[PDB]
RNA sequence: CAGACACCAUGGUGCACCUGACUCCUGAGG
RNA sequence: CGAGACUCUGGCAUGCUAACUAGUUACGCGACCCCCGAGCGGUCGGCGUCCCCCAACUUCUUAGAGGGACAAGUGGCGUUC
């Protein structure tokens, strides 16, 4: 659910941008631009993080089984 | 921090600096394409790192030579440039003070000159 | 919208820093002003990364402990979202003003650092940076709002609350303030 | 003789502007290839805020835009990528038309004849090829096109005759006659890499110039060298005057600019700088085109930005 | 691996050969070895002679 | 250099090992 | 020699070449047709099924070849290494 809210709202910001990029004209893309980046939310460049993969000898990724010690 | 460059970057940058420096640029896009050219390099990532240091190098490079790397054309260069003549060599200085047993080698080879005298606050130098 | 970006029933307008060394860690309109906080959820990505972060989505991050509660961020917007309106009907004013005033009053400014003198205990009177003050404020609220509310007829947003306008102005019914009260006399104190 | 005044400064690119050209239609256009992937149309509202605003975004490349052309009215675009394609745009709108596949390595150049039917390009995978606007490729001429790349394909005018003028690393200069592709002439003669060859506007002259940094001028009618022109310092881009003989060139720390006819430089106009560091210290003009009327005289610099003088007296 | 039996066990021999074909032969093994780059030689990028040029 | 400097004992065992003579022997031909 | 290098996976390619055991777009869109809204209504927009082309595409989906990261550009610092 909140993995699609932002995706969302990154592709109709990009829309209506690159439809006014080929058709409209550069100024109107470049006022959208202008306005999302400075506060910022990455609208217009992607997100790098996807899953790290799980390794074995823990019941996480990173996270481990309790060890045992006399 | 991580990733400092290893050995066989460098070697092979030196080697490539040296025998190509005319053609080498200093833009890595298109050093990167003539390492294809003047090398058989099995990977992208270390064919960008000897691409990479060779720019870097030429950038260096044509301030004159840098240190642990020369090229054969600039070292002809200031071979030529060092003629330098800083005497010639006596300037003349003939017959001027000389110290009192340097005299008596000049007077004894048939010269003399003129030469100090007395010994003031010694230690000498002091 | 663009010409001053509110919260998503309250006003970021009138939002006064009362304290001259806690700026610049206190932000709300300085250019971090939100209808709903949320960046990318990364906020452990650069050591610079923490200025950026407005008190009020560093507030709803704290708040996620304990493990049923861990992880579970839409939860802790809606009941934070009613605290704030809890906190409007008990003293009126801006509820962002409110959480601005208890952060200063609950945040302390000397602390101890430990120190060996013959390993008798004894300890270092030290000032602590600003950011550690809101970071350890922020902690104090939120563990004091979960300890009330855990059994008590009151729910987080109540307790989260009432903390915050005791705080504010001083009554001796917050735990942010008895702890830091505590901090601040050992400081004194010591070697 | 004459001089160059700063007119203005156009703005607004990402990584360095590898070429400019300009159209005989329109001279408020600028067409600009860029390190950004995308070729950027602007409209010159003469200006001096700005100098122009962007019109239209021709987008999307996988890798930089080193060499673009536009036709004789400038209503298409014809790119050449380092993405091993070249790519036929509608300049005033989008849409490609074509993509132009027959390359597996680098498109340095791209050009344009005046009849806009012949179109011929050069590339790192040592070909000049000689394609249609419908993608048909009629000629791929290799023997005798060099050892080496081909780092630029020049059309000289036309309705003269066809023909073209490339150089290559391999330190040549080739003449083709086209519609038989055979050489007219080999000038041999030159030293280092050869970054550049411009023709004259009428295909009289033809300067040539690479990493030596000496300009040398030969007679493109009987293939029979002149005499040189003396610079000092690899020449990025040359490019002779319209409606005069004035030839400029794009060296390392300056533009040099000089009249072929009489024989004096006009200007050396600086473009260096206080920001010592000192081997990252120069920019360098990596290009530079005459406007349709010669009035106005564009370079694309390393510094992203289009620096636009007009000469006064 | 073999197996040598033994009247008294079993001895394990292990014979590992590294062939000498990884950048030839033709070629060997994935690509030339890893940490090793040839180059071929120069011998451009000079001339003696003035600049002239003849028709073709 | 030129701030702070504390008690704390005890505990067993073996095999580490020593010589030189290049074939998968090719096995159509040889 | 080990590790680095290397390889494999994850991320950036509206560029490249493809797809009827994969989809998407895009009409013409008609029907099931609901009027939900606009339009008097035909018609337009609409979750899905159905109309399907000598349609178009590879964006999502797929997997092949390609490029992108080299501290590259720039500025400080360092034996200026």
């Amino acid at each position: 659910h909140v993995a699609q809210i932002y995706a969302i709202r990154q592709s109709i910001s990009k829309a209506l941008v690159a439809y006014y990029q080929k058709y409209v004209d550069e100024a109107s893309k470049k006022e959208i631009k202008d306005i999302l980046i400075q506060y910022d939310r990455t609208l217009l460049v992607a997100d790098p993080r996807r899953c790290e993969s799980k390794k074995f000898g823990g019941p996480g990724a990173r996270a481990r089984y309790q060890k045992s010690y006399r | 921090m991580g990733r400092v460059r290893t050995k066989t970057v460098k070697k092979a940058a030196r080697v490539i600096i040296e025998k190509y420096y005319t053609r080498l640029g200093n833009d890595f896009h298109t050093n990167k394409r003539v390492c294809e050219e003047i090398a058989i390099i099995p990977s992208k990532k270390l064919r960008n790192k000897i691409a990479g240091y060779v720019t870097h190098l030429m950038k260096r490079i044509q301030r004159g030579p840098v240190r642990g790397i020369s090229i054969k054309l600039q070292e002809e260069e200031r071979e030529r440039r060092d003629n330098y003549v800083p005497e010639v060599s006596a300037l003349d200085q003939e017959i001027i003070e000389v110290d009192p047993d340097t005299k008596e080698m000049l007077k004894l080879l048939d010269f003399g000159s003129l030469s100090n005298l007395q010994v003031t606050q010694p230690t000498v130098g002091m | 919208t663009p010409d001053i970006k509110l919260f998503g029933k309250w006003s970021t307008d009138d939002v006064q820093i009362n304290d001259i060394s806690l700026q610049d860690y206190i932000a709300v309109k300085e250019k971090y002003a939100k209808y709903l906080p949320h960046s990318a959820g990364r906020y452990a990505a650069k050591r610079f990364r923490k200025a950026q972060c407005p008190i009020v989505e560093r507030l709803t991050n704290s708040m996620m402990m304990h493990g049923r509660n861990n992880g579970k961020k839409l939860m802790t917007v809606r009941i934070v979202k009613h605290a704030f309106e809890i906190i409007h009907l008990l003293t009126g004013e801006n509820p962002l003003q409110v959480l601005v005033n208890a952060i200063i009053n609950s945040g302390p400014r000397e602390d101890s650092t430990r120190i060996g003198r013959a390993g008798t205990v004894r300890r270092q009177a030290v000032d602590v940076s600003p950011l550690r003050r809101v970071n350890q404020a922020i902690w104090l609220l939120c563990t004091g709002a979960r300890e009330a509310a855990f059994r008590n007829i009151k729910t987080i947003a109540e307790c989260l609350a009432d903390e915050l306008i005791n705080a504010a102005k001083g009554s001796s019914n917050s735990y942010a303030i008895k702890k830091k009260d505590e901090l601040e006399r050992v400081a004194k104190s010591n070697r | 003789t004459e001089q160059m005044t700063l007119r203005g400064t156009l703005k607004g690119h990402n990584g360095w502007v590898t070429q400019i050209a300009t159209t005989p239609q329109f001279p408020d256009m600028i067409l600009s290839a860029s390190r950004d992937k995308t070729i950027i149309m602007w409209k010159l509202t003469r200006d001096e805020t700005n100098y122009g605003i962007p019109q239209r975004a021709l987008r999307g490349h996988s890798h930089f835009v080193s060499d673009v052309v536009i036709s004789s009215d400038g209503q298409f675009a014809l790119s050449g990528s380092w993405d091993g394609t070249l790519r036929l745009w509608d300049l005033t709108t989008g849409t490609t038309t074509r993509r132009f596949v027959g390359h597996t390595k680098d498109v340095l150049s791209v050009a344009f004849s005046s009849d806009n039917r012949q179109i011929v390009s050069g590339s790192r995978d040592k070909t000049i090829k000689l394609w249609n606007t419908l993608g048909v490729c009629k000629y791929t001429v290799q023997d005798e096109s060099h050892s080496e790349w081909v780092s630029c394909v020049r059309f000289s005018p036309n309705s003269s005759n066809p023909i073209i003028v490339s150089c290559g690393w391999d330190k040549l200069v080739k003449v083709w006659n086209l519609a038989n592709c055979k050489l007219k002439t080999n000038h041999i003669g030159h030293t280092g890499y050869l970054n550049t060859v411009t023709v004259s506007p009428d295909g009289s002259l033809c300067a040539s110039g690479g990493k030596d940094g000496q300009a040398m001028l030969w007679d493109l009618n009987e293939g029979k060298h002149l005499y040189t022109l003396d610079g000092g310092d690899i020449i990025n881009a040359l490019c002779f005057s319209p409606n005069r003989y004035w030839l400029c060139a794009a060296t390392g720390p300056s533009i040099k600019i000089w009249d072929l006819e009489g024989k004096i430089i006009v200007d050396e106009l600086k473009q260096e700088v206080i920001s010592t560091s000192s081997k990252a210290e120069p920019p360098q003009c990596t290009s530079l085109a005459w406007s349709a009327d010669g009035q106005t005289l564009f370079a694309g610099y390393t510094d992203n930005l289009v620096r636009v003088w007009q000469v006064t007296i | 691996v073999r197996h040598v039996l033994l009247r008294q066990g079993v001895l394990g021999i292990k014979v590992k050969i590294m062939l000498p074909w990884d950048p030839s032969g033709k070629i060997g093994p994935k690509k030339p070895l890893p940490d090793h780059v040839s180059i071929v030689e120069p011998k451009d990028e000079i001339l003696p002679t003035t600049p002239i040029s003849e028709q073709k």
